[PDB]
């Protein structure tokens, strides 16, 4: 959308090419959104990424061609912390960082607290996520 | 059953129109508050224990945020029950009748 | 009256990305405790990756000074990556000019950031840790042309004096850091270690003799230090895709302080934990630095914060609270928070997190 | 009812009665003055007393 | 948890 | 409209007794309307101080320091049973035992130390010539025998750890005191005229404890102090112990909340009144440690301070040259409040270490 | 409130002289930071020269004083000369008593200062130069009679504890500097080396034994340290002429302080090139150490600067600009220059600097 018909603060992150863009797709997402949907480990170490869109038909990887998609402000991953693949203990992670500011009037809410984590491409490591001011990596680290 | 449904705490606004599909037998989708809810501190969650895979909540197709999931059985994650064809866009204008382009 | 004016505005940037927009701007009608006046400075500094492939970043500041009617310039370019999790690596060159005098340098140096412990019971109980002690291990190589005979006057000064006495590895101390640098040193929790001189030689190189230097030193902190307690987060190469700038400067003179900061840089808003974004935790090492020298007037302030966050972006736990809201552009002015940018421009080092996420 | 204005309908009366009224409202401000200055004294937690000098503690005093 | 109370509180800093 | 005030309540109350008596009721509140220089807010803390006499026959008495503590959500807990005594008017052991826990993790510890304190000087001609002599310097010898039994796995993380630093890092003994001094404490250390010697470790070894492997660290540090240093040059009266002949308690505590402090503190202790030589007695003078290291935080909001001393005299005891002068007189309770008493409230809340003596006799 | 009122004046003489009367008062209502109330000082300095022949000039100082009622005087009177540019030379006596007890002591002590570089750089570009990081290096021999006990009893721990303790060359500074001396050490940027001692002897001399103590140390500074920067300055002994004496001492109770400081003493006036003169550059180390003391309590400051040019000069470029020059009689006072004076008495060190030529 041009820069002068959005609101002032507007970055390339939220302003949408293809002018037309909210009824091409799901209008909640400017660009297309795709989730680490499984990260398993098989024969060697390396571990496979699994991107299934959030339309959820099909079922890609990262890829070079949509690692550039991605670099190129196109598309957006993210990894749904309640992933069983995960390595970090999300469910500790999660609940003891709301305890800081959350009050538990339902007595549950904390505990069923899912939320997306964004994941972003540097170069030198691959699919990286920045998750409590530390650099994880889906490569090894975060899994 | 399979196909759990959640919710994303990031995305909802916590409008509760998924709890308002949610079978009062059991109530999976609840709130969260931690502090005043007209800067969206008022999120919604699904008790993983209690929901028995519905579909209401989903479904239905009134999360206006995307925060609903419903998580595949395998892997997949999708977001709404159906997704426009995410198509390629361009103005259509003829060249000296009803347009004339420039 | 002493009134400090001061806007500050914070842009975010949405999704994965943790860039932001940094315009501050400052108006204060004391005098500036600097010895020499007036002190008009010019700062810009920018970055671009060179190969993200390894993490090679080109980083080039530029000192444009004018302090008693002395222009002071100091250009530097370097080519940052780190090496390691612990250890950065560094190679670069610069120039350094005062008023007709002009030496240009070039250099290469690593420095390692050690910290004491790694323990994970302060991990996992502290959930924004702040005071990390530890060490930096600076190794730096140095390489001067010795084209002035000042140069060659400095150079053999040097030579003969690390050659003459042997408590040149902590007296360097006195000199390198000059004036009230040494009592901000202890301060903010820093000791400067005595240095290793590996070695000072010359050799005729392209057009003349050069100064070549091996030396290191390893400055340690006692946690409010910002160089080693958040050694991952002062230097974000990963989550740097584009050219980022900072253009500050001040315009100082007997009777006023005017300062105008720009910025465009990531690490602005960090995670805070479990997808929560925040600000940045404020770096104490400025404030402390800042605390000698903003003690010395009582000031009315009237700080205006304007933290614009991106499109869907709530904000949580303010303290002291915004002030006013327009549904993004968030204002902290006045009350609880006029009072929190007093304490700090003094040298405090309280608290003001802005916990925000959509 | 105070006897400060009346319901007279002649002018050296109302002459009196404006005189009254006069002299009330700059007692009024007068007053006023100095409680606005009292008011102002204590937001200020310095009440201390300008002519012989000493302080008031409002916590016993 | 006196932190909480205050964590959970509405802008109290209104004109 | 006005400048900046930021306004700050406190009141503090004594209550001293009579003979040769120095036991004291100090109950001390305050409000300052300031942002604390902390940087995690908001900050609790809990600081209970309980002591009792064991046995005079040569000077054991039981001390218990429990601190608990909230910072940013973080629950701090340490607590100290300690057994101290003055085995040599220049030498003092403890043997000690307790635990420290943070959130989740928790780990105990006992102690067996001896500190030994030395004066650089013991010259008659200041001692008949100088009647307050408050600087003194000296230097505090602490050989501490700490046993921490290793059951968790960051205890023993941290045990290799340190044992690995030991063994490859020469510059441990030097290097520890960045580390042991967590922020602005090695800033502080310095404003006290405050110097850590390197510390000398005489061993770290484990062995087979009651129920599991507990780390044994035999570690030696001195402190010398150029005055201020009320653990050096007020050693001998700052540990009351033959004085004591009852229970003696101090409950403190403040809260942090980002929008200003709220302290709370009590006391039972001894040693409040000290003589002052032919029947006179004083209030102790102030201890310059405190004093110089809450300047480090008091000088960064301007505040117009509201503070208010009420000390509490027992029968027949009638106070003389206090400056600045007590306010009013009640009988026989004289207070403080505005004028130049408040000026000094400020001053020392600033930093400041001006005298202000209370002597008292009848 | 906190009043603090102060008067300064200074009055100059021309030509090729840089003499100037300075005489100044100050009152201040705000509690002194002295553990020991009241404190009373009386400070007289009087310099004389021997003969321009080497250098050596008389100068006594006279510390009276009273603090917790306990009287303390020092009267020393020493021949200080400077034989090399780098190098002074002093040979004096003195006393010392506190109450009843007093000590007289005798001393030969040489002292060289050496700035780390004197490179042609800075010297031709910075025109007014205020920080020359640098080691002063002290060498005292000082002999005491030891006539009473007290004096033998500290002699005989003194070299016990020399000949016994290992670490007292670097545990004589914590003993040799009272209270917030060391603290003050810090704030200005001194470091006192550890002292060596050549010999603890003594002999008997006109009457009984004599502590003769053969001592040496050096203090170096990064730049604050007017007795290092200001080497050439500090002693101007070839333009005294005539006695020099100056009187000070202030009158401090347990709320408030009352100054007042006489002088008469060449060095008020620098030439700053082409004809045109200046007052001093501040000495930074008295504005930071009373930085140490003067934030304890917040003041409005009422300060009076006035100075006296000779006939004919005239300033130029006052920054803080004054505000009436009834002929040479320039008169500071309120507006920036009283802002500039609080700056100074919390611990500025910003620059104002008065510039005048005939
Ligand atoms: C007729 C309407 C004229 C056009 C209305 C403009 C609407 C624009 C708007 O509402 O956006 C806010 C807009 C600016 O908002 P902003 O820039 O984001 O800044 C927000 C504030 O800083 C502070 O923001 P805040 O979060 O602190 O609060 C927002 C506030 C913002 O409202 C205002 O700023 C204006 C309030 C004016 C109150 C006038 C009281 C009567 C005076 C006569 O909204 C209110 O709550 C207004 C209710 C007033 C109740 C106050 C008394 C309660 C105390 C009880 C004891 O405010 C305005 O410009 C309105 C000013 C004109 C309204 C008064 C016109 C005359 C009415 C008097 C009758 C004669
Ligand atoms: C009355 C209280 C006033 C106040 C009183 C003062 C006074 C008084 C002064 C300042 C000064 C400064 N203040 Mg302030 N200040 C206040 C409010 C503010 C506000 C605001 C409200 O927004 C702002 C933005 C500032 C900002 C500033 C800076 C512009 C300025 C000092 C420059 C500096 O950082 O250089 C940083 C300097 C250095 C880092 C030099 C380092 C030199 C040493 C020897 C080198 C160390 C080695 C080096 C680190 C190695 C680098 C290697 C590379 C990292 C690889 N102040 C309050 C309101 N402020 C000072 C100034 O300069 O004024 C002109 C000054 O005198
Ligand atoms: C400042 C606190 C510590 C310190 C902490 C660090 C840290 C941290 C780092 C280094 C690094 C280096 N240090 Mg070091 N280092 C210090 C003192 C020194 C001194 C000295 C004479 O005192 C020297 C010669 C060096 C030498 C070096 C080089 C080997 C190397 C990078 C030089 C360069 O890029 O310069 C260019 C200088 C600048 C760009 C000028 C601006 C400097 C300030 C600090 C930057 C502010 C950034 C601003 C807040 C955000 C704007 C960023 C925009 C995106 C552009 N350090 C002090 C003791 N040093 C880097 C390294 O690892 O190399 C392997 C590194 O990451
Ligand atoms: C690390 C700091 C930067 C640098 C920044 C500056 C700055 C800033 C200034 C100078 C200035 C000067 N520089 Mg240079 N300069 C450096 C490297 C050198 C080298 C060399 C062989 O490496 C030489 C001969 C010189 C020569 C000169 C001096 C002759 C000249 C004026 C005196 C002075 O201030 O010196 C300053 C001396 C130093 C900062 C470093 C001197 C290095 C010595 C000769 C060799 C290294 C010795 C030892 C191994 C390193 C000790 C640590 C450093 C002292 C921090 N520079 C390095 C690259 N240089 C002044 C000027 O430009 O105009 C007045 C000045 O203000
Ligand atoms: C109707 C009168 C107003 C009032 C009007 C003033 C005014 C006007 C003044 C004081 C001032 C003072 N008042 Mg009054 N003051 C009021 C109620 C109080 C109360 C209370 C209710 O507890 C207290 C503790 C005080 C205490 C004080 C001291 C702070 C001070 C000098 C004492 C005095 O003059 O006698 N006032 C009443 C309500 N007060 C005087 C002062 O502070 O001088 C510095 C001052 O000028
Ligand atoms: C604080 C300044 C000096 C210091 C000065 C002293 C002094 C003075 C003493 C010790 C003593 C001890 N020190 Mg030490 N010591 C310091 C730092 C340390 C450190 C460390 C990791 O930093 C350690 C391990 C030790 C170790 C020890 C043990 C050898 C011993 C017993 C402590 C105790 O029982 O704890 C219990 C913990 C507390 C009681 C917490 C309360 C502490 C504060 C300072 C006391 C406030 C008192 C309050 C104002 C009024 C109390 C009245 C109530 C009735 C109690 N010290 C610092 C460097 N140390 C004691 C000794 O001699 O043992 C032989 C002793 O008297
Ligand atoms: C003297 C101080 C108290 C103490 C008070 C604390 C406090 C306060 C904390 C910890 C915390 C922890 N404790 Mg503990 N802890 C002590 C004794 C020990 C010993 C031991 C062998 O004696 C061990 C293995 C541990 C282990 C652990 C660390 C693994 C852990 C977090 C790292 C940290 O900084 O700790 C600090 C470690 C120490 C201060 C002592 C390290 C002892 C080493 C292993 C052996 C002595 C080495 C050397 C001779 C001593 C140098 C001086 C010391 C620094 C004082 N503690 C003594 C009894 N401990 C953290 C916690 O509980 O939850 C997060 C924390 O915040
Ligand atoms: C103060 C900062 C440095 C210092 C800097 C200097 C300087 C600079 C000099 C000496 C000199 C001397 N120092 Mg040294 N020296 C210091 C600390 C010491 C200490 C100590 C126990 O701390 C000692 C024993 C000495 C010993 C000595 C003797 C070797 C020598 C002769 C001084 C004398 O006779 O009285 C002289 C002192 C006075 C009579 C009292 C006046 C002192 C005050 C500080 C001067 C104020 C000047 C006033 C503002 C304006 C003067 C105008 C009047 C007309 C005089 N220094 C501190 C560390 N030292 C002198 C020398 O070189 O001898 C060869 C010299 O020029
Ligand atoms: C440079 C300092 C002045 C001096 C100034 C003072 C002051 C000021 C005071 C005393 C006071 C006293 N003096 Mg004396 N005094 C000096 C020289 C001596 C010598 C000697 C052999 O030279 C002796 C035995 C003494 C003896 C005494 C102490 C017994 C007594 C109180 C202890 C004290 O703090 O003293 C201070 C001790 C020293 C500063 C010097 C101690 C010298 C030792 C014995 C030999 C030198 C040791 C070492 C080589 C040099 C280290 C540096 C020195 C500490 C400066 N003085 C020198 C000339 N002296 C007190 C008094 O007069 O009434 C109570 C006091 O307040
Ligand atoms: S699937 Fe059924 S039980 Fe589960 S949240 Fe949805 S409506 Fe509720």
């Amino acid at each position: 959308m041009q820069p002068q018909l959005s609101r002032p603060q507007t970055a390339s992150n939220q302003v949408r090419k293809a002018v037309s863009g909210p009824w091409s797709g799901n209008a909640v997402h400017k660009a297309e959104k795709y989730f680490i949907t499984s990260a398993k480990r098989d024969r060697d170490g390396k571990l496979q990424i699994e991107l299934v869109p959030a339309s959820g038909r099909r079922k890609l990887s990262p890829t070079p061609e949509m690692i550039r998609r991605l670099i190129d402000g196109e598309i957006e991953i993210y990894i749904l912390t309640t992933q069983p693949d995960i390595a970090i203990d999300m469910n500790k992670e999660i609940i003891d960082m709301e305890n800081r500011y959350v009050i538990d009037f339902d007595k549950r809410g904390v505990k069923w607290t899912m939320r997306e984590i964004p994941v972003f491409y540097h170069e030198g490591k691959g699919l990286c996520v920045e998750l409590h001011n530390k650099i994880y990596t889906l490569d090894q680290f975060f899994k | 059953a399979k196909k759990h449904y959640f919710i994303i705490e990031n995305l909802c606004v916590g409008c509760g129109l998924c709890l308002d599909k949610c079978p009062p037998k059991v109530n999976a989708i609840g709130y969260k508050f931690y502090g005043d809810v007209q800067e969206g501190g008022f999120r919604c969650y699904i008790d993983q224990a209690a929901c028995i895979s519905c579909s209401a909540c989903f479904s239905g197709d009134e999360c206006p945020s995307g925060a609903l999931i419903e998580v595949l059985p395998d892997g997949e994650v999708l977001d709404f029950s159906y997704t426009p064809p995410e198509r390629l866009d361009f103005d259509l204008r003829f060249l000296h009748r009803f347009h004339r382009e420039a | 009256v002493t009134t400090a004016h001061s806007d500050y505005e914070i842009v975010l940037e949405g999704g994965s990305s943790s860039w932001g927009k940094v315009k501050a701007r400052a108006k204060v009608n004391a005098p500036p405790a600097s010895p020499l006046l007036p002190a008009d400075c010019d700062v810009k500094l920018n970055v671009k990756p060179l190969d993200p492939a390894k993490g090679f970043v080109r980083i080039s500041a530029v000192f444009e000074s004018i302090v008693d009617s002395t222009k002071n310039k100091l250009t530097i370019e370097a080519d940052i990556a780190n090496e390691t999790k612990e250890r950065r690596i560094s190679v670069g060159e610069g120039m350094v000019s005062v008023g007709d005098f002009s030496h240009t340098f070039s250099f290469e140096g690593s420095v390692v950031n050690l910290f004491y412990y790694r323990s994970d019971a302060v991990r996992r109980n502290v959930p924004n840790p702040i005071y990390m002690q530890g060490r930096q291990f600076h190794d730096i190589l140095m390489k001067v042309p010795l084209d002035n005979n000042d140069l060659i006057d400095t150079w053999e000064g040097t030579v003969k004096a690390i050659g003459s006495t042997g408590a040149f590895n902590d007296w360097i101390r006195d000199f390198w850091f000059i004036g009230p640098a040494f009592t901000a040193l202890n301060e903010g929790g820093q000791r400067i270690s005595r240095i290793e001189v590996n070695g000072l030689n010359t050799e005729s190189g392209p057009k003349g003799p050069v100064g070549v230097s091996r030396w290191r030193f390893s400055h340690g902190g006692s946690g409010m230090v910002d160089s080693i307690s958040r050694w991952a987060e002062l230097f974000p190469s990963d989550k740097l895709n584009r050219p980022a700038q900072v253009e500050a400067g001040f315009r100082s003179d007997s009777q006023g302080i005017e300062v105008k900061v720009d910025g465009e840089f990531p690490g602005v808003s960090v995670d805070a934990g479990g997808g929560l974004r925040r600000i940045l935790n404020h770096p104490l090492i400025p404030l402390v630095h800042h605390g000698m020298v903003g003690k010395f007037n009582n000031f009315n302030v009237d700080a205006q914060l304007k933290v614009v966050l991106p499109k869907g972006y709530k904000i949580r736990y303010a303290a002291p609270q915004y002030r006013s809201q327009n549904l993004e552009e968030y204002r902290w002015s006045g009350g609880a928070y006029a009072r929190w940018v007093e304490h700090v421009c003094k040298g405090g080092v309280g608290q003001f997190e802005i916990l925000y996420a959509q | 009812s105070l006897g400060i204005d009346t319901y007279s309908t002649k002018t050296a009366d109302l002459e009196a009665a404006g005189a009254r009224l006069l002299g009330w409202a700059a007692f009024h401000f007068l007053v006023g003055s100095v409680l606005i200055f009292g008011g102002w004294r204590h937001w200020t937690h310095n009440l201390t007393n300008p002519f012989t000098g000493r302080c008031g503690n409002f916590r016993d005093f | 948890r006196r932190f909480l109370f205050q964590r959970t509180e509405t802008r109290s800093t209104k004109w």
